[PDB]
RNA sequence: AAAUUAUAAC
RNA sequence: GUUGGGUUUUAAAAUCGUUGUAAAGCAGAUUUGUUUAUAUAUUUAAUUUUUGUAUAUAGUUAAAAAUUAAUAUUAGUACGCAAGGAUUCAUU
C-alpha cells in the first residue's frame, strides 16, 4: 500500500461526500437566495448558474495570442438530448467526404 | 579501507540527506552550497 | 506481474463468427470486383489454368517517363475468375534482360492485355525451360 | 516586455498631475477616484 | 511543335551541332532527345536556364533547377530530354548513331538471328554476349 | 566496467531489423519494406560498356534496396574482375547505381518483379556514369534526380 | 512532442492589462470596468484609488462597443466575446462524437485514381444502438455512451448480462462497449445508428483483441540480436579513480522473458476511413490488423492529428449527434453499388515513383 | 501496413481463429481428397493424435479404417476418434463415386483387398440417402 | 495563392501538403496513452502539467503574487487589474481548458457612464497615416456634448491620453512667456532651490523650435523670495510649476512639457492655430551628438 | 517523467569551494578511493574533496 | 558439375 | 641511483531461495487515486523563397529510407473443433 495509495483508499469516498455535500450546501442557498433579495449580489447568480466568463482572449507576455476556452453545460440541454430526437443530417455533410491533407492557409 | 566520515541516519524527509554526513566535525555543518535534485 | 498481456473482457474474447452468414460476403466481392471492372481498371474474365498458361501478354504500365510497353507469356493466371485477387505472373522477356514479374490485375496504371492464339501450352513448357536457363546462369557462379 | 509587468495606475490627462488635496473626514475625494489619506 | 520551340531558343544563345532525334517509338523512354554543343560550363548553364524559363511561362511546370556540376550538363522537358555537353565528350559517346540506329522497337522480338549485331554498339566497343536457350 | 557494446559501428551503416513475428524482413512478395536489403559481398553483375567484369563485381556496402532507398545510399563498390581484357582496373573503388536484383521485390502498386541476374553500373564521384552505352533494363527506382541528371537513362526501364 | 505545446501563458499575467478585449470586472448585479469598492470605507487601503470614473476605461470601452453595433463585419472575431456560442451545436474544439462497434468481415485490396494498391479491411457494423448512458455521480465530462451490436436471441447470454440489455429495453445485443462522450453529443437511448456515422475521410482509431499467440519465446516475442541494459542511474566505473560501483541483484521490473503473446487490446489511432458502404453497413479501411475475422473492434474518432483538429473548419464537419436518415431514405430500394461513399487520395503521389 | 502486420512465420495456436491473409506457402497434396493426410490442430485439418512419425500415423489410420469395414464400429482412443469418423465418411464418399480408380484409391490405403469390395458393395445401397456424416462417433463413459 | 481548390492545388502548383494520416513521420500526438479519462479535441490542453489529467480536483495550488488564491492578500497591482473573483489556477496549471456544470449566467456589458442619452455625438476617424503623434490622435474616440468644456470656448471634449515622452527639451509650442524670478541675496537658504531655477533657465534657453529662445526671461528680484518660475502660454493662462525641496532642472522641464501639452491640446481645443514642430535645425545639430 | 529521477553521475550536493578543494556528497552507494594528503583506500565517500576540478586527485 | 556447407527457417 | 615488465579473474547449473515474466479458464462496462522496457532529437537524397549575403551562395519547412497495444463482479475435473474452417444445407 503505496503512500500514494493509502492516501486513496482513505479519502476518495470522503472526496465523494465533501463535494456533493457542498452541491448541497448550493440549493440550500440558492433556495434561501430564492426566498431572500432576488436582485442582488448574494455571491454571483444563485439559481445553480456558473457566472459567465468574460476574459478568456488573452496576449501573453511574448506578445503573441493566447485563448482560454472554457465551456458549460446546461443540465437542461443534456437533458433534452437525452430523450428527444435530432436532426435529419443535411444530404451535404455525408455525400462531402472529410477530405483528407488539411489546406493550408494559403 | 580506511572508514572516514560515517553517516547517522535519522529518518528521512526530516534529515535532509546532507544532515546525516553532519554531526561531524567539518565544512559540513553548513548548508550545501550547490544541491542537486 | 505487472503487466497482464491477456486480456478476457467479454467485448475482446467475444467473436461475432456465428452471425457472418447474415452479410453476404462473397456477394459483395463480385459487386465490388463489378464496380472495378464498371471502372477503367479491369475487364471480365473467365480463364481454366490450361488455357492462360503461355499465352501472350501486351502489358503497357504507364509509369512517368513514358509507358512500359513489354510482351510476354503468361503463367499462373492467380484467381481463374474475375475477382479482384487477379494476379498474372508473366514472364516477359524484354531484351537480354529476363524480368519474371506480378500483375494485380486490379490496377489502374498497371493495364495490360492478355491474347489466347499462340498460347499454346507447349509454348509455356519452353518458356519455362527459358527462364530457368537465365535464372540458374546468372547467379555469378 | 522583460519581467513581472506592474503597471502604476494612472489617471485622465488632465487630472493627472497636480490633483487637487481636496478631502472628506480622512478620505481624499476628488469627481474621479476615492481614496483614504 | 514544342520540340521546334527549343531550337528557337537555344539556337539564339550561340548553340552548334544542335541535333534533334524523334526517339519516340524506340526502344528509350524519352520521345525526342536533343544535343546540343556548347563550349564553356557556363555556355552549359546559361542554356540549362535559359530553356527553363521557355518551360515556366508556356509550360509552366517548371519544379526545379540544380545548383552546379555543369561538366556535361542536362535538362530535361519531361520527355523532351536536352543534353548540353561540351565541344569534347560527344566524340566519346552518341550524340546520334545510338538513336539514329536504333530500330523502331517493334514486337516480333523474339531472338531473331543472333542479336549480336549492334551496329550502335559495334560503332562503339565489341561487347560479348551469349545468346541464351533451353540449352 | 560495463562493456557498453563492442563493434557498434555496423549498426550505423546497415538496416538491422529485429525479427519479432512483428519487425521481420520476409521474402519479399507480402508488400512494401519487402526484405532482405542485400548487405555483404555480393558479386553483382556490371552492365555499362566499360572493362567491369559485367559478370562480377564484388561489393562494399551493407544495404542494397529501394524499400531501404538506394535513392540515396551513396553505395560503395568494389571492381573485382575475374577478367577484364587479359577502361577500368580490377582494384578499383567505385560507385554504384543498383538498376535490378533477383531478389523479388514487391513495389508498391503490387506490380512484383524479379530479373534474371542483379545488375548495376558502375559511376563516378560525381554521380556521372563511366560508360557510354548500357546492355540492361534499369528499374523504375533508378529516376531520381540523384542518378537522373547524368545518368543516360539508358533505354526501356521496367 | 517538441512542437506540441500551446502558447504559454501563466495566470498572474491575465490582467487587466494583457486581456484583448475591455477586461470587464465583476460586480454582482452587472459586470463593470472599475474594481468594486468595498462597501466599509474603512477597508480601503493607503494609494488605492477606488475609481468612480475613469475615462481612458470608459473611452476605449466606448468607441469599441460602438464599433461592434455599427461595422458588424470588420470586428466579427469579435463577437464570442459578448456573444458566447450555446450549447449543443457541435462546438469543434470540446465536443466528442460516439463510435460504433464493428467486426472484421474480410480483407481485400483497393486502388486509388493513382496506381496505389492498398490492403482493405471490410468491418461490418450490423445493428448498433445506444443502449444506455451513465455518468460518474453527475461529475463533469465523465459521461458515457454505450453501444450495441448484432442483436441476438435471448438463449444466447447469461442471465445476469441478459437481464441488462432487459432493463433499459432495448434489443438483447451481442455485445456492448462505452465511449467517453460530452454531454452535448448524447442521443437518446435506443437510437439506431447507421454507418453513415463515420465519414470517408476522417482518421478512425479502432481497438480489438489481436490475434492469439499462446506463448511464445524471446526470440518471437520480443526477438532482437542483443541489448537489456537500461543501466540508468546505476553507477560504474569510467575514468578511474576513487571507484566502488554496484552492479544487479535482481531482475528489475520490466524485464523480457517469453510470454502470452498476443491477446491483448490493440489499438491502432490514426486509421483513415476508405470506402463508407452504407447498403451492406460496411467500412474499408486500408490497413490490415493483426486479429482472427469475427473480432469486434471499438470504432472512434482521432480527435485531433499532426496538430489539427478532425472536425476543423476547413475539412469536412460530422454529423454532430449521430446520422439521422431521412424518411424515404430505404436503402433496400438501391443496390450496393449504390450506396458506396469512396474517399479522397490519401496519397499526393503514385507511390512507386518519388515526388514529381 | 501492406506486408501483414505478422509475416508468413508465425504460429497462431491451438482454438485459434481462422484470421485471414494472403499467403503461398500451403496445399501439401491434394487436399481435402478423400484421402489428404493432413494433420494438425487448425480446424482445417484432422486431429493429429499421437504416433510415432507421420508414417506411422498413416499405418494406424489405415488399419483403424479396414477394422471399421469389417466390423461396422470401433472402439477407438483419443484423438483417433475425430480423425476416423472424418475418414469413415471419406471412404464412403468414395464407395459412391465407384469409378474404375476409387477402387484403385481404396486398394492403395487399406491393409486389405477383400473390405474395399465390401465398402463398396455395402455403402451405395446403404449410404445412397444420406448427404454426409455418414459414420456415429459416440464417446463411452468408460476410460482405458 | 490559390482557388482553395484541393485537386487543382496540387495538379496545378504543386502545393505538396504534409501527409495528414498515412505518413510515416511522428504524426505528433501526444495524450495517446499519458492521457486517461475523455480528451476533448483541443489539441495540447494538457502539455504544460506533464500531459496528464489527473488532479485539478483541489482548489488550492502554490500561487504567486496574483495566481488563485492569493486573492485575499492585498497587492497594488492586481488590486486594482484583476477581478478577485477571477483567480484561477497557479503558474504552470494555466486552463486552456475548463469545463464546468450549471446553467450559464451572463451579467451584462457595462454601460457608459455620464453620457445623456439622445445626445448625437460626432466622431472621430483615427488613422495610421495620421504621425501618431498628431494632436488629433490623442482626443477622444468618440466626442459628446456632454465632454466639451462650455465655459471656456471649446469645440470638442479635451483629450484624455497624454504622451508618455520624458521631455529634455523646451519650446513654445503654445507657449508664449517663461518667467524667472530669482535672488541674489539668497545665500544659503535653498542652496539648491536656487540651483534648480537657474539650471533652468540655462537649460530653457536651449529651447527647440526656431523661434528666439528669448521668449525665456531671467528677473533679479531683491524680494528674497524662494526662486519661482512663472509660464504664461498664447492664450494667456499662466502655470506655475511648484519648486518644493529637492526638485531639479531636469524635473521642472517634465513639469511643464506635461503641462505643455495639455495647454496645447486645449488650445488646439479652443480654436487656436497648431505651430507643428518639424525637423528644423534642432532634429539636427542633435543628430550629430551621436 | 516530471515526478524526476535525472540523477547525476552520483554527486549530490556539493559545498563552498574553500580554495582549489571543493567538497561533494558522491551519495551513490559507497566508496574508495585514496587521498593525495595521506593515501589510504578510503571508503567514506559520503565526502570527497576533489582538488582544483580533477576528479583524479580527491580528498 | 560434384558429392558438401552454414540453417541458431517450414 | 643499481632496477622493471605484467592489469584479471572460469569450465554439465532439475532451480533449489528470492526475483521478474506470463497465468488462475465470459467482466455488459479500460482508465477519480497506484505504477511506466516507454525510449530517442539529426549525419541522407531531391525540391520549393540559390532569394538574403557575397562573387559565391544560404537559412528555414515539407516527400522519401517502417509497424501502432487497456488488469481482477457470475456456478467449470471432455475436443475452447462433435472436428474434413458454414454454429446442424435436406434424412439415417
Amino acid at each position: 500500500d503505496s503512500f500514494k495509495e493509502h492516501y486513496h483508499r482513505v479519502h476518495l469516498p470522503r472526496r465523494l461526500a465533501l463535494q456533493r455535500y457542498i452541491k448541497r450546501e448550493e440549493a440550500r442557498l440558492s433556495r434561501h437566495k430564492g426566498k431572500a433579495v432576488a436582485a442582488a449580489a448574494a455571491a454571483g447568480v444563485q439559481p445553480g448558474e456558473v457566472a459567465y466568463k468574460y476574459n478568456r482572449w488573452w496576449v501573453s507576455n511574448d506578445h503573441e495570442f493566447v485563448h482560454q476556452f472554457a465551456f458549460v453545460e446546461d443540465p437542461d440541454v443534456t437533458r433534452e438530448k437525452r430523450n428527444t430526437l435530432p436532426l435529419v443530417t443535411k444530404e451535404n455533410i455525408w455525400k462531402e467526404p472529410q477530405q483528407t491533407f488539411f489546406l493550408p492557409f494559403a | 579501507a580506511a572508514a572516514a566520515a560515517a553517516a547517522a541516519a535519522a529518518a528521512a524527509a526530516a534529515a535532509a540527506a546532507a544532515a546525516a554526513a553532519a554531526a561531524a566535525a567539518a565544512a559540513a555543518a553548513a548548508a550545501a552550497a550547490a544541491a542537486a535534485a | 506481474g505487472y503487466t497482464r498481456e491477456r486480456t478476457n473482457r467479454h467485448f475482446f474474447v467475444s467473436r461475432a463468427n456465428a452471425f457472418f452468414s447474415r452479410l453476404p460476403i462473397s456477394r459483395i466481392q463480385r459487386a465490388l470486383a463489378m464496380e472495378a471492372i464498371k471502372k477503367g481498371s479491369m475487364k471480365p474474365w473467365k480463364h481454366t489454368k490450361e488455357q492462360i498458361i503461355g499465352s501472350p501478354i501486351t502489358c503497357n504500365f504507364e509509369y512517368n517517363p513514358r509507358p512500359v510497353r513489354l510482351i510476354g507469356t503468361v503463367m499462373d493466371a492467380h484467381t481463374e475468375e474475375t475477382s479482384i485477387k487477379g494476379g498474372l505472373k508473366v514472364y516477359a522477356r524484354s531484351e537480354e534482360a529476363n524480368m519474371m514479374l506480378w500483375i494485380p490485375a486490379g490496377n489502374p496504371k498497371l493495364k495490360y492485355e492478355v491474347t489466347a492464339a499462340k498460347g499454346s501450352f507447349e509454348h509455356y513448357l519452353d518458356e519455362r525451360s527459358k527462364w530457368d536457363e537465365a535464372w540458374l546462369t546468372g547467379r555469378a557462379r | 516586455f522583460q519581467s513581472e509587468p506592474y503597471f502604476e495606475e494612472e489617471i485622465e490627462a488632465y487630472r493627472a498631475h497636480h490633483r487637487p488635496d481636496v478631502y472628506v473626514y480622512k478620505y481624499n475625494v476628488s469627481p474621479t477616484h476615492l481614496s483614504l489619506r | 511543335e514544342d520540340v521546334k520551340e527549343i531550337a528557337n531558343i537555344l539556337s539564339s544563345l550561340k548553340v552548334r551541332d544542335l541535333c534533334c532525334v524523334d526517339v519516340s517509338e524506340k526502344t528509350s523512354n524519352f520521345d525526342y532527345m536533343m544535343f546540343g554543343t556548347c563550349e564553356g560550363a557556363r555556355h552549359i548553364h546559361l542554356a540549362a536556364w535559359a530553356v527553363q524559363d521557355a518551360d515556366k511561362v508556356h509550360r509552366i511546370s517548371k519544379i526545379k533547377r540544380q545548383q552546379t556540376d555543369e561538366l556535361w550538363e542536362v535538362v530535361p522537358v519531361g520527355r523532351i530530354v536536352v543534353n548540353l555537353m561540351v565541344e569534347s565528350f560527344r566524340e566519346e559517346m552518341t550524340l546520334e548513331r545510338k538513336w539514329a540506329v536504333t530500330r523502331s522497337m517493334d514486337p516480333l522480338a523474339a531472338a531473331n538471328a543472333p542479336i549480336s549485331e549492334g551496329r550502335q554498339v559495334k560503332a562503339h566497343g565489341l561487347w560479348t554476349l551469349t545468346l541464351n536457350l533451353q540449352d | 566496467g560495463n562493456p557498453v557494446n563492442k563493434t557498434w559501428f555496423r549498426h550505423n551503416l546497415i538496416i538491422r531489423r529485429k525479427g519479432s513475428y512483428r519487425s521481420r524482413w520476409g521474402n519479399g512478395t507480402e508488400g512494401y519494406g519487402a526484405g532482405v536489403p542485400l548487405s555483404d559481398q555480393v558479386k553483382l553483375h556490371c552492365v555499362d560498356n566499360t572493362n567491369c567484369k559485367h559478370v562480377r563485381l564484388i561489393a562494399k556496402a551493407t544495404a542494397e534496396r529501394f524499400a531501404h532507398c538506394r535513392v540515396f545510399p551513396a553505395v560503395a563498390h568494389r571492381v573485382s574482375v575475374q577478367r577484364f581484357k587479359g577502361r577500368v582496373k580490377p582494384g578499383n573503388i567505385y560507385w554504384v547505381c543498383l538498376f535490378t536484383r533477383r531478389q523479388t521485390n514487391t513495389r508498391m502498386s503490387g506490380l512484383q518483379t524479379n530479373f534474371d541476374r542483379n545488375t548495376c553500373i558502375i559511376m563516378n564521384d560525381q554521380r556521372v556514369p563511366l560508360g557510354t552505352r548500357v546492355m540492361y533494363c534499369a528499374g523504375r527506382h533508378v529516376n531520381h534526380k540523384y542518378h537522373l541528371k547524368a545518368v543516360v537513362l539508358a533505354n526501356f526501364f521496367v | 512532442w517538441y512542437r506540441c505545446y500551446p502558447s504559454l501563458m501563466e495566470e498572474k499575467d491575465r490582467d487587466m492589462y494583457h486581456c484583448y478585449y475591455p477586461y470587464l470586472f465583476d460586480h454582482g448585479d452587472k459586470m463593470s470596468l472599475y474594481p468594486k469598492i468595498p462597501d466599509n470605507p474603512r477597508e480601503w487601503q493607503v494609494e488605492q484609488l477606488q475609481t468612480t470614473y475613469d475615462a481612458i476605461r470608459e473611452d476605449k470601452y466606448d468607441a469599441f462597443v460602438r464599433l461592434r453595433a455599427k461595422f458588424p463585419e470588420l470586428y466579427q472575431d469579435t463577437y464570442a466575446w459578448d456573444n458566447p456560442p450555446p450549447f449543443g451545436e457541435f462546438n469543434m474544439f470540446y465536443s466528442v462524437r460516439f463510435g460504433m462497434i464493428g467486426v472484421k468481415a474480410f480483407t481485400c485490396k483497393d486502388y486509388d485514381d493513382l496506381g496505389n494498391q492498398f490492403d482493405c479491411t471490410a468491418f461490418w457494423f450490423p445493428d448498433n444502438q445506444i443502449v444506455k448512458h451513465s455518468t460518474r455521480n453527475g461529475d463533469v465530462g465523465t459521461d458515457k455512451v454505450y453501444v450495441g451490436a448484432m442483436n441476438v436471441p435471448v438463449e444466447f447470454h447469461k442471465p445476469h448480462v441478459a437481464a441488462f440489455y432487459k432493463a433499459a429495453g432495448v434489443p438483447v445485443k451481442h455485445v456492448s462497449a462505452g465511449f467517453p462522450v460530452t454531454p452535448d453529443a448524447y442521443a437518446p437511448v435506443g437510437t439506431k445508428l447507421d454507418v453513415r456515422h463515420f465519414k470517408p475521410g476522417q482518421e478512425v482509431t479502432i481497438t480489438f483483441q489481436n490475434t492469439d499467440y499462446g506463448y511464445q519465446g524471446v526470440m518471437f516475442r520480443h526477438g532482437f540480436d542483443g541489448g537489456y541494459v537500461w543501466l540508468g542511474d546505476s553507477k560504474w566505473q569510467r575514468r578511474p579513480g576513487c571507484m566502488g560501483a554496484e552492479g544487479q541483484k535482481r531482475i528489475y521490473p520490466g524485464h523480457r522473458m517469453a510470454g502470452q503473446t498476443g491477446a491483448s487490446a490493440e489499438t491502432y489511432d490514426g486509421v483513415p476511413v476508405w470506402r463508407i458502404d452504407y447498403k451492406n453497413s460496411l467500412i474499408y479501411l486500408p490497413t490490415l490488423i493483426d486479429a482472427d475475422v469475427g473480432t469486434y473492434v471499438k470504432f472512434r474518432d482521432t480527435i485531433n492529428t499532426k496538430g489539427y483538429t478532425l472536425w476543423n473548419e476547413h475539412r469536412g464537419t460530422p454529423p454532430f449527434p449521430t446520422f439521422i436518415p431521412s424518411e424515404e431514405e430505404d436503402l433496400s430500394k438501391l443496390a450496393t453499388d449504390e450506396g458506396q461513399l469512396t474517399s479522397p487520395p490519401l496519397y499526393m503521389y503514385f507511390r512507386d515513383e518519388f515526388a514529381a | 501496413g501492406r506486408p501483414p502486420p505478422v509475416m508468413g512465420h508465425a504460429k497462431r495456436m491451438r482454438f485459434a481463429g481462422v484470421d485471414d491473409n494472403p499467403s503461398v506457402t500451403h496445399k501439401p497434396w491434394d487436399t481435402s481428397e478423400p484421402l489428404m493426410a493432413d494433420y494438425g490442430w487448425e480446424r482445417g485439418k484432422l486431429p493429429k493424435f499421437r504416433a510415432r512419425s507421420p508414417f506411422h500415423r498413416q499405418q494406424i489410420a489405415r488399419r483403424m479404417v479396414t477394422e471399421l469395414i469389417r466390423k461396422d464400429y470401433v472402439i477407438v482412443g483419443g484423438a483417433r476418434a475425430p480423425a476416423l469418423r472424418i475418414l469413415a465418411d471419406h471412404v464412403v464418399e468414395l464407395a459412391k463415386a465407384g469409378d474404375t480408380d476409387s477402387r484403385q484409391q481404396l486398394a492403395y490405403f487399406l491393409h486389405d483387398p477383400l473390405m474395399v469390395d465390401k465398402a463398396f458393395d455395402e455403402y451405395p445401397r446403404r449410404f445412397r440417402d444420406m448427404n454426409a456424416k455418414y459414420a456415429m462417433m459416440t464417446r463411452l463413459k468408460g476410460r482405458r | 495563392p490559390a482557388s482553395h481548390y484541393t485537386f487543382a492545388n496540387l495538379k496545378k502548383l504543386g502545393l505538396c501538403a504534409p501527409q495528414v494520416a498515412l505518413s510515416r513521420q511522428p504524426r505528433l500526438r501526444p495524450h495517446v496513452g499519458h492521457l486517461n479519462g475523455l480528451v476533448y479535441p483541443l489539441p495540447y490542453y494538457a502539455m504544460w502539467r506533464g500531459n496528464h489529467d489527473k488532479y485539478t480536483y483541489n482548489q488550492a495550488t502554490p500561487a504567486r503574487w496574483g495566481e488563485g488564491n492569493t486573492n485575499t492578500m492585498y497587492h497594488q497591482h492586481y488590486a486594482h487589474a484583476k477581478c478577485p473573483t477571477d483567480y484561477g489556477r497557479g503558474g504552470r496549471e494555466f486552463q486552456f481548458l475548463s469545463v464546468k456544470r450549471g446553467k450559464l449566467k451572463r451579467k451584462p456589458l457595462p454601460t457608459v457612464q455620464y453620457v445623456d442619452p439622445n445626445s448625437k455625438p460626432q466622431w472621430v476617424f483615427k488613422s495610421w497615416h495620421n504621425p501618431l503623434s498628431a494632436p488629433s490622435m490623442w482626443e477622444r474616440e468618440v466626442q459628446y456634448p456632454e465632454h466639451t468644456p462650455a465655459h471656456t470656448g471649446a469645440k470638442r471634449p479635451l483629450a484624455v491620453v497624454a504622451p508618455k515622452t520624458s521631455h529634455k527639451h523646451l519650446f513654445l509650442m503654445h507657449m508664449e512667456k517663461v518667467t524667472v524670478t530669482v535672488s541674489p541675496l539668497l545665500f544659503g537658504y535653498g542652496h539648491t532651490l536656487q540651483k534648480a531655477a537657474l539650471d533652468f533657465y540655462r537649460r530653457g534657453l536651449s529651447a527647440r523650435s526656431p523661434f528666439p529662445s528669448d521668449k525665456m526671461f531671467l528677473y533679479y528680484s531683491i524680494d528674497h523670495i524662494t526662486p519661482k518660475i512663472e509660464v504664461t502660454w498664447l492664450d494667456g493662462s499662466v502655470y506655475v510649476p511648484p519648486l518644493i525641496e529637492g526638485v531639479k532642472a531636469q524635473d521642472l522641464i517634465q513639469m511643464v512639457m506635461e503641462q505643455a501639452w495639455l495647454a496645447a491640446d486645449r488650445m488646439s481645443a479652443e480654436g487656436r492655430v497648431l505651430n507643428p514642430i518639424a525637423i528644423d535645425d534642432y532634429k539636427w545639430e542633435q543628430l550629430i551628438a551621436f | 517523467a516530471a515526478a524526476a529521477a535525472a540523477a547525476a553521475a552520483a554527486a549530490a550536493a556539493a559545498a563552498a569551494a574553500a580554495a582549489a578543494a571543493a567538497a561533494a556528497a558522491a551519495a551513490a552507494a559507497a566508496a574508495a578511493a585514496a587521498a593525495a594528503a595521506a593515501a589510504a583506500a578510503a571508503a567514506a565517500a559520503a565526502a570527497a574533496a576533489a582538488a582544483a576540478a580533477a576528479a583524479a586527485a580527491a580528498a
